[PDB]
RNA sequence: UUGGCACCUCGAUGUCGGCUCAUCGCAUCCUGGGGCUGUAGUCGGUCCCAAGGGUUGGGCUGUUCGCCCAUUAAAGCGGUACGCGAGCUGGGUUCAGAACGUCGUGAGACAGUUCGGUCCCUAUCCGUCGUGGGCGUAGGAAAUUUGAGAGGAGCUGUCCUUAGUACGAGAGGACCGGGAUGGACAUACCUCUGGUGUACCAGUUGUCGUGCCAACGGCAUAGCUGGGUAGCUAUGUGUGGACGGGAUAAGUGCUGAAAGCAUCUAAGCAUGAAGCCCCCCUCAAGAUGAGAUUUCCCAACUGGUUAUAAGAUCCCUCAAAGAUGAUGAGGUUAAUAGGUUCGAGGUGGAAGCAUGGUGACAUGUGGAGCUGACGAAUACUAAUCGAUCGAAGACUUAA
């Protein structure tokens, strides 16, 4: 979509990181592009939490990390994640600006699920 | 190259006119009582409210 | 083109073509279906003749949107009316060598 | 798909013409119109291509007619088509079959289904 | 010959009365309305301005040009006619339409005509000079060093300057670019659109103006 | 060009030939216009005007020149440090090795010949190519423009018709007029044919994990392979060099004396080039000679000022724009992006199950399932609240 400074896999598993810190954490501080660009995927996975099938599990299942909570993520996600976000159409996160960064200037944001 | 001719410092100065750092753009907040910078997160206490 | 060996669709002792020179106009780089062009012979030789391209792998256009692409590439040796130097055209042959009135070839080619 | 190019090419798109797939085998009708009298010249291969944009969708029909392969790529929605009957159905597994421009004997062949 | 104002929708094809298949762009046009008429009694040359894309009406957050602004809308309200985005002045037509804004209808122009489409061309930031002026480039095998830059940029010694118009690179398309004799395949009205004989200047959606042909 | 001189440079002005890019002269190779011919016609020869555009690809040679091949309308001649090495090469040329012939007693030298042999640089100024800001153009703006001036383009072939007519024993074989269609070159675009397509689909190989089977994930050039959407493309698809004017060169004249005649010239009047100025395409009012048309805005106090107006931004969501800035599309009184739901197109028949096989596997469920850029629709998330800038119009004369 755009890329992230980074090489096509290292990329991906960035962004792979990034969802499951999300799930598990709810709430992360990361940088204005990665919080774009993790605002499409980490809201993809959501969708097919809200399906709930096995395919849909599956699916989900290749693009999510395993780390325990005791739980996975990926029961946190077709569990008690997806039951809160059953009504509302899309739009399951925002991004906060907090501002630029010592060190970088990096423009750093707070992105959550809703 | 090299140059060719050591820089007077008018040239200099004026080469340096555009080496400016603008404002940020910021604001007031109206709940922190302070200066925040536009579509940011408040530095002070806490909320957006937007 | 310029340098290509054409095989020769026309049993005229020449088996193959190797393109020396695309005739018509000043700097021309190219020729297609219905082109005559300069060759010597490499097999059967060492002769210039003028051959006629009969297929072409990148095929024509036929001002339809039908494209006629060919399986590889293949001339026929003319005489200086446009006549063929030989006697029986083998395979296929596209539309518009029949349209540069290169009828005599046509006509002996196995199917058009 | 803009609603725009589409509905003004809605005076082009062809209902007359059955449903083949790639693997197929066709026999097309053509009109030429050469010389000063027409003819509905056959033309009968095996379904290499189906591309698709709706009325600027095409199709590329393929045949060892003899010593040489010829490959011809119409457009589905010609006046100049007759009509496509389709002799035989073939399994194929994909899209478009661009091995067969390297096959001959028995390896350029292809099932029923 | 009232040349129109329109939106180069996309490409498409048809197929003549003899099967002969031609590409032909879509240009859709619509609000077509002449605002001012420029006569050589207080302007010195004739012409007719007409405006394309209506816009919403005066407003005071108006921030983003979406809504007109208030000259603008003295000037459209001379006419009786909405805000309007891309007003165009015509010359070459003899005056002969209404200062109060009638519809321009794509119904001026009839198929077997003849046509000039005048888009600005697609912009294409700073290309170099092997795509900008299709020059030749170096070698690339035999020990080169030299690939894809301008060559020399002048004479030696005896010219000792640069000339100007030397092809440099910079910054690439985006002129104002006219094509000539084109041909208008079929003028659909009621769906307020035009088929032109080929591809015109612009990106899609990129304006054209449309007007008959100086030759 | 081969020289002559030895005036600048030895505290350094880098060689020949190719590559990239060209620009100028005309003593014209082609195309344009003519005179004279020992010009029947076609085709020529020799002069005269003309520099607008064009002027091939290979073999051999370090090579230039030069010969040959195959074309072309033609394959011009020169200058620019025999243009251009802080743009490229480094084949030859004069570095160190080694050898041949020859000369030298010798160390070693070429009339030579042959094989090998480090080409450094981060651009300060002018220059050029793009692109912004400050002020200006006697109020502040938004939009549309005229166009002084500048730049681009400018080439040509072959078929058919006049007509197998004119001219000619015959052979041959046209000028002028009319179309069709090509080469080279510009240019715009992505519908079509192809190319690419590292967040698309499928197949498969090894090994390591998700406890195990099935299903998947990591790494192996993107592991490899078959397709491929948007975009960017050419080899693809469109168009262009048309048509005309005004003045002219060589040229042809018309009238006409100087010179009772003759005379294109002295007065005067015509005709006459791919060339000149127009026409065609573009840029252009910093065109300080700063143009113009329309529309909008215009009050409260102390000679002047103020914030404010119309308007424009800071800030944010973006792309048809883009190195950045700028240009465009929006900022909730909202479809700008993301998500969600439908499509299109792409791949090609998902997992689960059931069935048929002992097994690899096959069929149905089912054109299935997945789908980046493309189209719509939906305020679900985010474009919040805010702030900065920005006039109230000088002086003469004339009507």
């Amino acid at each position: 979509y755009r890329k992230l400074g980074r090489t096509s896999d290292q990329r991906k598993a960035m962004l792979r990181d990034l969802a499951t810190s999300l799930i598990i954490s709810e709430r992360i501080e990361t940088t204005e592009a990665r919080a774009k660009e993790v605002r499409s995927v980490v809201e993809k996975l959501i969708t097919l939490g809200k399906k709930g099938d096995l395919a849909s599990r599956r699916n989900a299942a290749k693009t999510l990390r395993n780390v325990e909570i005791t739980q996975t993520a990926l029961q946190k996600l077709f569990g008690e994640i997806a039951e809160r976000y059953t009504e509302r159409q899309g739009g399951y996160t925002r991004i906060l600006k907090q501002g630029p960064r010592r060190g970088d200037g990096a423009e750093s944001v707070i992105i959550e699920l809703v | 190259a090299v140059p060719k001719r050591r820089t007077s410092k008018t040239r200099k100065n004026k080469r340096r006119t555009h080496f400016k750092i603008s404002v940020p753009g910021m604001t007031e907040c109206p709940n922190c009582g302070e200066y925040k910078l536009s579509h940011r997160v408040c530095k002070n206490c806490g909320s957006y409210n937007g | 083109q310029q340098e290509t060996r054409l095989k020769v669709a026309d049993n005229s002792g020449a088996r193959e073509v190797l393109t020396i020179k695309v005739l018509g106009g000043s700097g021309r780089k190219t020729a297609n279906i219905g082109d005559v062009i300069v060759c010597t012979v490499k097999n059967a030789k060492g002769d210039v003749v003028k051959a006629v391209i009969v297929r072409t792998k990148s095929g024509v256009r036929r001002n339809d949107g039908s494209y006629i692409k060919f399986d590889e590439n293949a001339c026929v040796i003319i005489r200086d009316d446009k006549g063929p130097r030989g006697t029986r055209i083998f395979g296929p042959v596209a539309r518009e060598l029949r349209e540069g009135n290169f009828m005599k070839i046509v006509s002996l080619a196995p199917e058009v | 798909n803009h609603k725009l190019i589409e509905a003004v090419t809605k005076s082009q798109l062809r209902t007359d013409l059955p449903s083949f797939r790639p693997g197929d085998t066709l026999r097309v009708h053509v009109r030429i119109i050469e010389g000063t009298r027409e003819r509905i010249q056959v033309f009968e291969g095996v379904v290499i291509k189906r591309r698709g944009g709706g009325v600027s969708e095409t199709f590329t029909v393929r045949k060892i007619s003899s010593g040489v392969g010829v490959e011809r790529t119409f457009p589905l929605h010609t006046p100049k088509i007759e009509k496509i009957e389709v002799k035989r159905r073939g399994k194929v597994r994909r899209a478009k079959l661009y091995y067969l421009r390297s096959l001959r004997g028995k390896a350029a062949r292809i099932q029923e289904i | 010959t009232k040349g129109i104002l329109g939106r180069k929708i996309g490409m498409t094809q048809v197929f003549g009365e003899n099967g002969e298949l031609i590409p032909v762009t879509v240009v859709e046009a619509k609000e077509n309305v002449v605002l001012q008429k420029k006569t050589v009694e207080v302007d010195g040359y004739n012409a007719i301005q007409v405006g394309f894309e209506d816009k919403k009406a005066y407003k005071k957050d108006a921030k983003s040009n979406k809504y007109a602004n208030k000259p603008a809308e003295g000037h459209a309200k001379k006419a009786d006619a909405a805000p309007k985005r891309f007003i165009r002045e015509f010359r070459n037509v003899d005056v002969d339409a209404y200062e109060v804004g009638q519809e321009v209808s794509v119904d001026t122009f009839v198929a077997g005509d003849v046509i000039d489409v005048t888009g600005v061309s697609k912009g294409k930031g700073f290309q170099g000079a092997i795509k900008r002026h299709g020059q030749s480039r170096g070698p690339m095998s035999h020990g080169s060093h030299f690939h894809r830059a301008p060559g020399s940029v002048g004479m030696a010694s005896d010219a000792s300057r640069v000339f100007k118009g030397q092809k440099m690179p910079g910054r690439m398309g985006g002129n104002t670019v006219t094509v000539q004799n084109l041909e208008v395949v079929q003028v659909d009205t009621e769906n307020k659109v035009i088929l032109v004989k080929g591809n015109v200047p612009g990106p899609k959606k990129g304006l054209v103006e449309i007007r008959t042909s100086i030759k």
